[PDB]
């Protein structure tokens, strides 16, 4: 009945300037009876509860900075962030409370912008301890890049591999503004055995030409 | 009319 | 102090039912409306259920299929959620929260103003199993090293280095649930090539939930 739709999904700031964020419904939540869009903005850090920043569209509650700023009418909605600070850097959700069936938005991600860096690479063959219990587990490092979007690709014996891998992505670190990232290959240890050239291609915009980091099983 | 804490409710009337 | 102080929750198996407790202090309780509010990887940030003052009335989301109830104990400052015939779907983290609005002869309209932590509820027929944990050594400027934290149930587990000296460099990493229904995650360092003959680099890893305890030294290999 009532969409909440923010966008962007992600926004990269720079320090200092300012960020805006939309919050769309797909029904009017400004009620005549006392002018008053029934919209909240929430502020949720990695780890953390959600917290409230702002009622009533506009109207910051108690302890919130007041370089955040809520606006909008109606049916379209912004939470604007002036002079962006590091502790700013969170996913933000709208919510509309305009009937009792209380929806959020799906959170738009706010991260702090840097300078483009590559990532430095490396790869791990399995462990003789791993081996001696049937599978084979070959981790890929990307670390201290930026901006967040990378791809790894799997080569073994040359062929590209699909399905047999899974990666997970670091929170942007506090103090360099960087991501890392980690991949997982995971064969048996009979079909690890039956290949020789392990390799990792990383294609990120910090490098010229993708890097493939390998080794020979033995 | 009913409130649940107060921040809403008292200010979701102008008056 | 103002707070709300969850507990319960954990591993659930598909069809089963879970309990979820949360305490509050430092309000008074009596006067406020209570919800609870989960947050899963497919439905985002997601209002479940609110209760009024006095425990009487319930509201709930449709999606939910009355799958979920919710109480509260008002002698004891306590609200609860039960979950009800779980399924996939229901895995997430599920936040108690203080719901502060007004109602008329329409409705409740209202705003979530005070959180609890946040409690895991895992829907999961895997049993409780601790880690393995492998050294991910140093190939042979920097270094990089590491331990494969690999087939344990359920979330969290914790990895320090050198029994937290070693802080810098370090990126723990996000697990990942494999097709075994088991977790698995890499704790990796990056340090001075130099060092690799003279400072030892030992990973710490605590399972809590399987009391879990094991130190690897990892060496070039």
């Amino acid at each position: 009945e009532f969409l909440l739709t923010q966008s962007p999904d992600s926004l990269a700031v720079t320090l200092g300037e300012t960020a805006t964020i939309t919050c769309r419904s797909s029904r009017n939540i400004l009620h005549s009876l006392n002018n008053k869009n029934y919209l909240a903005w929430y502020q949720q850090r990695p780890g953390q509860a959600p917290k409230l920043l702002v009622i009533w569209a506009s109207m910051r509650v108690s302890g919130v900075a007041d370089r955040f700023s809520g606006s909008g009418s109606g049916t379209d909605f912004a939470l604007t962030i002036s002079s962006l600070q590091p502790e700013d850097a969170a996913v933000y959700y709208c919510q509309h409370y305009y009937t009792t069936h209380r929806t959020f938005g799906q959170g738009t991600r706010v991260e702090i912008r840097r300078t483009v860096a590559a990532p430095s690479v490396f790869i791990f063959p399995p462990s003789d301890e791993q081996l001696k219990s049937g599978t084979a587990s070959v981790v890929c490092l990307l670390n201290n890049f930026y901006p967040r979007e990378a791809k790894v690709q799997w080569k073994v014996d040359n062929a590209l591999q699909s399905g047999n891998s899974q990666e997970s992505v670091t929170e942007q670190d506090s103090k360099d503004s960087t991501y890392s990232l980690s991949s997982t290959l995971t064969l048996s240890k009979a079909d690890y055995e039956k290949h020789k050239v392990y390799a990792c291609e990383v294609t990120h915009q910090g490098l010229s030409s993708p890097v493939t980091k390998s080794f020979n099983r033995g | 009319w009913g409130s649940s804490g107060k921040l809403i409710s008292t200010t979701a009337v102008p008056w | 102090q103002v707070q709300l102080v969850q507990s319960g929750g954990g591993v659930v198996k598909p069809g089963a039912s879970l309990r979820l407790a949360c305490s509050a202090s430092g309000f008074t309780f009596t006067d406020y409306y209570m919800s609870w509010i989960r947050q899963t990887p497919g439905k985002g940030l997601q209002w479940l259920a609110y209760i009024t003052k006095d425990g009487s009335e319930k509201k709930y989301a449709d999606s939910l299929q009355g799958r979920f109830a919710v109480s509260r104990d008002n002698a004891n400052n306590l609200v609860f959620l039960q979950l009800n015939t779980v399924e996939d779907d229901d895995t997430g983290v599920y936040y108690c929260a203080r719901d502060d609005g007004y109602y008329d002869r329409s409705g409740y309209y209202g705003v979530f103003d005070l959180w609890g932590q946040g409690i895991r509820v895992t829907v999961s027929s895997a049993s409780t199993k601790g880690p393995s944990v492998f050294p991910l050594a140093p190939s042979s400027g920097t270094a990089a090293l590491g331990c494969l934290v690999k087939d344990y149930f359920p979330e969290p587990v914790t990895v320090s280095w050198n029994s937290g000296a070693l802080t810098s460099g370090v990126h723990t990493f996000p697990a990942v649930l494999q097709s075994s229904g088991l977790y698995s995650l890499s704790s990796v360092v990056t340090v001075p090539s130099s060092s690799l003959g003279t400072q030892t680099y030992i990973c710490n890893v605590n399972h809590k939930p399987s009391n879990t305890k094991v130190d690897k030294k990892v060496e070039p290999k």
